[PDB]
């Protein structure tokens, strides 16, 4: 009908029919509903299932180049493409991750800068995010209304790091050899590692990617843990060749599925390192890998996110750490500090005691509640007193084993937070 | 091209292979109703009853269904008689000439269009009154609509009063765009501003939109 | 003026009007006209904020609006359900409107017309002559129906004018065609307002030769050429097809109370009208009593392809458009939709309708007489079977012995029938009155006068079968009772569905309780499963099995548990065991079992493992009140029936109690319907969970028990599965039974509402006595509050093949 939908489709159904690049997890509900009751939108008859869609942004990339080739003459904007996690964002869109649906929200200042930039010019379809070493660095600016250099400088004006930009005009069939790649890498020299160098012509939507491989095999050592107490670190892997291995997240480490302290070959670069991705064959049990990584990182540690914070020193300091407030060591002082901070007090009340405690200890939302389910509790005054498991089927993985081992500290934190909430809301 | 012979006045029947599977059925469905139908003078001649059955259906994706042929001047093609005096052809031309943006219209001749075919719920009528032979093709009006809706993806109809129970009349839930009669649905003039809706719906089915100026004769 | 209603109908013209058909004591039909309206409900502010002056405003009064939107909670911090109290008004508008915040959009406008004006569809009313305005002879107009029906009087029997017609049309293929085949015979049983039941068959004389027509006239048939020569006192009248169709049109144009036919809408009326239009170009002109509008016979189909379950799809129902007030009743649709049969054919219903046990007087090789006096049969069936046999000529001896009656006679409390049946040794046989079985085409190839008369007799028998079924099923009385209870027009009592059946009494209850239920968010439906039949312990049993059932299990559990959506305090869902147990320990101190109740429903979401619905049993809901009132009214009418002697009052009370039973045994089914006004996912889940709990309790108390020395020791103690009671808990109970009785109880099978208990006893009388004692013990000590059971029968040699599949012998109490 002319009033809404159909010929407009609200600009969601028509886009999702053929364009798979904008396939975030928020719009799946709307698309599935609209397609399912296609006979009930206004009129007519139509039924279909469009469930389980994923962000296929790769349509904007034609193909990836692994060998030197010949580049066409023209006007090119050269940028460095970094290595790390990939994200998308568009005018307050949920920060979704490619292939996993992670929703780690960016800080407020970067979101404000991004939405101000997008309000300055509406031609920016989307902008990529990189989360190397738990840091936010601008990656790309796909737009057609204005040149990406203006967008980059506007983003950097607010105080956000942006990649370097170059403009090159070529009027001949210059060969894209290794010398050009090396000089472009030197032009974009920075402490933050980059995976490749990208060139954009007249802001074309379809784009080419060029990279090379320099893999080598000398030796592999234990996985180093950079736990410093600031909750900002990555599980870097140290080799015997004098260089480390860049790891974007613990998910990459557990997906690598490579043995430790053996004949290991991973994707080396000219000056950086890319963790190998399991894509071949072979026999290897998950439990052995999880054990050989958890004993290296620590018995009290486990697998989730990028923090895996310690538990034995929890006490009351971890509550302050997760609430970004000053250190404290007494219950009443911590309660008074929480009451003094209005924002902290407001943000405490919307989360349950169990959820707040599991975030304070950083318990993953994959197996902690699953383990809690198949185990019996004896509770007094709404505080855990006794606990007992009955089935070992969930104890196969070492993560549940170490969670059960630290369950005493978890119960202590749960009781502390429950007491704090009771003293604060009475 | 196929030809069939019956025992009544129409004798030879003009149709296409696309309509072939139901034609024989139609033949028997016209065997026991022609005796009580040809006894009354009709707007088309008996041969003219089967005229719009020969146009190809594979190319066409949108079908426009009208109310009923006007009581006189049978031609075999709905809203086709070029006279610039009767409301039928003038409305069927102006419903799309203004939307497309062209002027100085004298007729659209939907026959030559390879994507849109005109249609009527009832094949014919009597000289003097309308819907005077609806009973004789009450199930032919079913089988013809079933056959055409199986060859096209979008069905357009004019007049909600005579097309309210189309969904009950249809078996396969094929998409059916409902519209109002260009002259008067029920004491209400309609400008037929839903052709862009038809175009966008046909586009949504991974098909080219209908060019409503291909057959514009000026 | 005293008027008893027959039907209610409204016009389909531009100026829509509602009409009422009734009759007086003498027999004069009275038609009354009212202005059809559109009913809406507004609040105080909405009514006061209407820029156009309302056509008519009536203060509905104080009423309470409650939100029925589920709010899933993961903790005991559940907010109170939305509720408000305000004054509301009802507005009538002749034309359609779109008013915001106008609730009660599900109840039909005819139901509002019945209820707001305080009009019972089947009532007898002594109207006031001062408020009545006369249009013309027999047709009046009233502007204030509220004052028109201010007086009501006890019902009085009136001889209803009936038309039971059947039509036999020529055919060569499976189904006759209008454009190919003509009408052959039309048999009418016409009952005038004076009671004269005239039987007459009109035949098409154009299919008979002149000598054949002359011979038929000599035999008694009347040959006519014009409608002025028609005589209704002759059974056989010969006329041309044009004359026959004109006579049929003039009959159908008459203001008959009920034109009752079997499959008439699909075949008879349609063929009559189509042949009339084809042959002569004429249309059956149905005229409104006001003589302001006329229509033709149009038959439209209402299609309902929806079951909301696991079975297949139902069929469509045809209806005839008219404004003459005549109910064109079709018994085929009613029988199909209100009775389960192996085959939906006239022969099966005829065979299963009237049966009689008769004694063989003589055998005479192939010449047997079956006397059907009360000595060899039951009481009551003798007169009815004699009436059926008067107009019938074929008997189904045994199960497949088709025989033709040779001689007919009538005896007091019996009948006389002689058939051509092979000699048989047995003396008493059960004869069922089956339909005539003939090869119509073979005997039509040699059509003559005798064949025409045989077809006329078959047609008159088929036409009178409609009257026989109408009297047997109490369709007049059942229709009046359904109109009174369901608050529906007599033609729409059977035509409308369960939702519209409930919407009348449901609206009445809502008005009584001043309750409105409003749902804002879109409803979501989830599979709630529903079932308890498990694998039996054993499938082979050589001993007797006792059967005990629950009397209105679902209504009673809804009353006891207060399972209402507006009483539901909330739902607590658990994903982890720790929060589940914390919530349990919180609710056992915030929602005490003595006052509230907690039901463990299935989790509505895959992630959840335990869902707990907390029902507050301090205020009774609309569903429990509906079920309680329906049960109480059925019981009252049943106990009034038990003291009745007149057959008319017996039929009236039986029909009323049947309608109350039907309207009571529908709320549970309607709780699973999304578009219904009784929709509640949590309440339906709680009802099925409580039913499963009761079945489990009955199985536990009836399995493992023993009978020794007059003492019964249940395997499990008398513990209330829901909360804690204050009574004796020892399972050991004393009974007045013989000491030598040594029997064991071991239940093996349990249905949704029935539990099968096996007893090693072999004597039928001992088993019946033990079952009665068990029923008394269960109703006296095991059960509590307002729960009872009953004893149906005893199953012997009960062997189970699969779930809900058993073979046994049933012994009556």
């Amino acid at each position: 009908m002319t009033s809404s939908a159909d010929l407009t489709n609200l600009k969601e159904l028509l886009s999702l029919y053929k364009s798979l690049r904008f396939s975030d997890s928020v719009a799946i509900e709307k698309y599935n509903s609209l397609v399912e009751w296609g006979t009930s939108t206004y009129w007519k008859i139509g039924v279909q299932k469009v469930t389980n869609v994923e962000t296929s942004i790769s349509d904007y990339y034609d193909e990836v180049k692994n060998k030197p080739f010949n580049i066409d003459p023209g006007y090119y904007i050269f940028l460095p493409v970094y290595f790390g996690s990939v994200f998308i964002y568009s005018k307050g869109k949920n920060m979704v991750e490619l292939g996993s649906g992670n929703s780690f929200q960016i800080p407020d200042e970067i979101r404000s800068a991004c939405n101000k930039v997008l309000d300055s010019d509406n031609g920016i379809d989307f902008l990529r995010f990189v989360l190397l070493n738990n840091r936010w660095i601008m990656e790309d600016a796909i737009s057609k209304y204005q040149s990406p250099v203006n967008i980059f400088k506007l983003a950097s004006e607010y105080g956000l790091n942006i990649p370097n930009y170059l403009e090159i005009e070529i009027e001949e069939d210059t060969l894209f050899d290794d010398e050009l790649y090396s000089i472009m890498e030197r032009s974009f020299d920075d402490t933050f590692p980059k995976i490749s160098i990208s060139y954009i012509k007249l802001g074309e939507l379809k784009r080419q990617v060029v990279d090379f491989f320099k893999f080598s095999f000398m030796y592999i050592e234990s996985i180093k843990v950079d736990r410093i107490g600031d909750n900002i670190f990555i599980p870097s892997v140290i080799t015997k060749s004098g260089k480390k291995i860049l790891v974007k997240d613990v998910d990459h480490l557990i997906r690598s599925k490579v043995r430790e302290h053996t004949f290991v070959k991973v994707k080396k670069k000219n000056t950086f390192s890319i963790l190998y991705d399991y894509d071949g064959n072979g026999t290897e049990t998950r439990g052995e890998v999880i054990k050989r990584i958890i004993d290296t990182i620590g018995r009290d540690y486990y697998v989730n996110g990028k923090y895996f914070s310690k538990v034995g020193i929890a006490g009351l300091k971890q509550l302050t750490n997760k609430l970004d407030i000053n250190e404290c060591a007494t219950v009443d002082e911590l309660v008074d500090e929480i009451n003094k901070s209005g924002t902290v007090k407001r943000k405490i009340k919307n989360q349950s005691v169990f959820d707040l405690s599991r975030e304070c200890l950083g318990y993953p939302e994959a197996d902690f509640i699953t383990l809690v389910n198949n185990m019996r509790f004896k509770i007094e005054n709404c505080k855990v007193v006794n606990f007992n498991i009955e089935n070992t089927n969930c104890l196969n993985n070492p993560s549940i084993e170490t969670i059960y081992g630290n369950f005493n500290q978890f119960v202590s934190i749960f009781n502390t937070v429950t007491d704090v909430k009771k003293r604060l809301f009475e | 091209m196929n030809s069939v012979t019956i025992s009544h006045a129409p004798y030879t029947i003009t149709y296409h292979d696309d309509w072939e599977p139901v034609m024989s059925q139609l033949v028997e469905f016209y065997n026991e109703v022609a005796s009580w139908l040809l006894r009354d003078e009709t707007s088309p001649i008996p041969d003219k009853f089967f005229i719009q059955l020969k146009q190809p259906l594979r190319n066409k994706r949108v079908c426009v269904c009208g109310i009923d042929p006007y009581p006189k001047d049978g031609t075999g093609v709905p809203f086709e008689s070029p006279n610039f005096t009767k409301k039928s052809i003038k409305e069927i031309a102006s419903s799309i000439s203004r939307l497309t943006g062209v002027i100085d219209y004298k007729g659209y001749n939907l026959n030559i269009i390879d994507g849109v075919i005109p249609w009527n719920y009832y094949l014919s009528c009597k000289l003097g009154e309308t819907k005077s032979h609806a009973i004789y093709w009450d199930k032919i009006s079913k089988l013809l609509l079933q056959h055409i809706t199986k060859h096209v993806s979008v069905l357009y109809c004019l007049g909600k009063t005579d097309f309210s129970n189309i969904r009950a009349k249809l078996e396969s839930p094929v998409t059916t765009i409902v519209g109002y009669h260009p002259a008067a649905r029920d004491h209400q003039f309609e400008k037929d501003r839903s052709f862009e809706i038809i175009n966008v719906l046909l586009e949504l089915d991974n098909k080219t939109p209908i060019n409503w100026a291909q057959g514009f004769i000026y | 003026m005293d008027v008893r209603c027959i039907n209610w109908f409204e016009s389909h013209g531009e100026n829509r009007f509602l009409y009422l058909k009734s009759r007086c004591r003498n027999g004069e039909t009275v038609f009354i006209r009212f202005p059809h309206y559109f009913y809406y409900v507004v609040t105080d502010e909405i009514y006061q904020s209407l820029s156009p002056p309302p056509f008519n405003a009536r203060p509905m009064g104080k009423m309470r609006t409650i939100d029925i939107d589920e709010t899933i909670s993961y903790n005991l911090d559940i907010k109170d359900r939305k509720c408000s109290v305000a004054d509301m008004w009802l507005i009538e508008e002749p034309k359609k409107r779109s008013i915001q915040n106008a609730t009660m959009d599900e109840f039909f406008n005819i139901s509002w017309f019945y209820i707001s004006n305080g009009i019972s569809p089947d009532g007898c009313y002594s109207l006031d002559e001062q408020y009545l305005t006369k249009i013309n002879n027999g047709c009046y107009h009233c502007d204030d129906p509220r004052n028109c029906f201010a007086k009501e009087i006890p019902r009085f029997d009136i001889p209803r004018s009936y038309l039971f017609l059947d039509i036999e049309c020529h055919f060569d293929k499976k189904f006759p065609s209008v454009f190919i085949n003509p009408i052959s015979h039309t048999s009418y049983c016409y009952i005038d307002l004076s009671g004269k039941r005239l039987l007459f068959t009109l035949i098409n004389e154009e299919m008979l030769t002149e000598q054949e027509i002359q011979e038929a006239v000599d035999r008694g048939c009347l040959r006519i050429q014009s409608l002025m020569e028609m005589d209704y006192e002759r059974e056989l009248v010969l006329c041309s097809e044009i004359v026959l169709l004109r006579i049929a049109k003039q009959l159908l144009e008459l203001t008959f109370d009920y034109v009752v036919t079997f499959n008439g809408h699909n075949f008879d009326l349609r063929y009559i009208t189509n042949r009339l239009e084809l042959l002569t170009g004429e249309k059956i002109i149905f005229r409104s009593p006001d003589k302001k509008e006329a229509v033709h016979l149009c038959i439209y189909e209402r299609n309902q392809s929806s079951h909301k379950g696991v079975c297949g799809m139902a069929n469509t129902t045809f209806h005839v458009n008219n404004n003459n007030g005549t109910i064109f009743f079709d018994l085929y649709s009613f029988i199909q939709k209100s009775e389960k049969l192996d085959s939906y054919k006239l022969d099966s219903i005829s065979k299963n309708a009237f049966s009689c046990m008769g004694k063989v007087l003589n055998r005479g090789v192939r010449e047997m007489t079956f006397i059907g006096d009360d000595t060899t049969d039951a009481k009551g069936k003798a007169d009815t079977f004699a009436k059926v046999l008067t107009t019938g000529n074929y008997v189904t001896v045994d199960e497949d012995i088709i025989c033709k009656v040779i001689r007919k006679d009538i005896l007091e409390n019996g009948f006389k029938v002689v058939l051509s049946c092979p000699t048989l040794p047995n003396d008493i046989y059960k004869l069922s009155f089956g339909k005539d079985d003939i090869d119509l085409a073979q005997m039509y190839k040699d059509y003559n006068l005798n064949i025409a008369l045989d077809m006329a007799r078959y047609c008159i028998h088929d036409a009178c079968l409609c009257q026989y079924l109408w009297e047997y099923y109490g369709v007049e009385t059942k229709t009046d009772a359904g109109a009174a209870t369901y608050v529906l027009p007599q033609s729409m009592v059977f035509e409308y569905r369960a939702s519209t059946i409930i919407k009348g009494p449901l609206l009445k209850l809502l008005l009584e309780t001043k309750t409105i239920l409003v749902r804002s968010e879109t409803k979501q439906k989830f599979p709630y499963e529903g079932g308890k039949v498990f694998a039996p312990k054993q499938k082979m049993f050589s001993n007797n099995v006792l059967i005990f059932d629950y009397n209105s299990l679902y209504p009673n559990v809804c009353i006891f548990g207060n399972l209402s959506p507006e009483t539901l305090v909330g739902v607590v869902v658990s994903t982890n065991r720790l929060e589940e147990e914390i919530n349990n320990q919180l609710l056992l101190q915030k929602y005490p079992p003595p006052r509230y109740i907690t039901v463990h429903c299935e989790p509505r979401l895959p992630n959840l493992i335990s869902e707990i619905a907390i029902f507050d049993r301090s205020i009774e809901g609309t569903i429990p009140r509906l079920l309680r009132t329906f049960l109480a009214e059925r019981a009252r009418y049943k106990k009034m029936l038990k003291q009745a002697t007149s057959s008319t009052e017996k039929a009236i009370y039986d029909s009323m109690q049947y309608t109350y039973k039907i309207v009571a045994n529908s709320v549970y089914g309607l709780m699973g319907f999304r578009n219904s006004a009784l929709y509640s996912y949590a309440s339906a889940k709680s009802c099925t969970s409580i039913g499963r709990r009761m079945i489990l309790y009955l199985e536990s108390v009836l399995n493992g028990a023993e009978l020794s020395n007059g003492m019964l020791r249940f395997a499990n103690t008398l513990s209330n599965p829901f909360y804690m009671d204050d009574r004796d808990i020892n399972p050991i109970v004393k009974t007045s039974l013989p000491i030598d009785y040594r029997f064991r109880f071991r239940s093996v099978y349990g249905d949704t509402d029935s539990v099968f208990t096996e007893i090693d006893s072999q004597d039928v009388d001992k088993s019946i006595e033990i079952a009665k004692e068990l029923e008394r013990l269960i109703n006296s000590r095991v059960l509590f509050n307002n729960f009872k059971i009953e004893f149906e029968a005893v199953y012997k040699n009960l062997i189970m093949q699969s779930k809900k599949k058993y073979t046994t012998m049933k012994y009556s109490a």
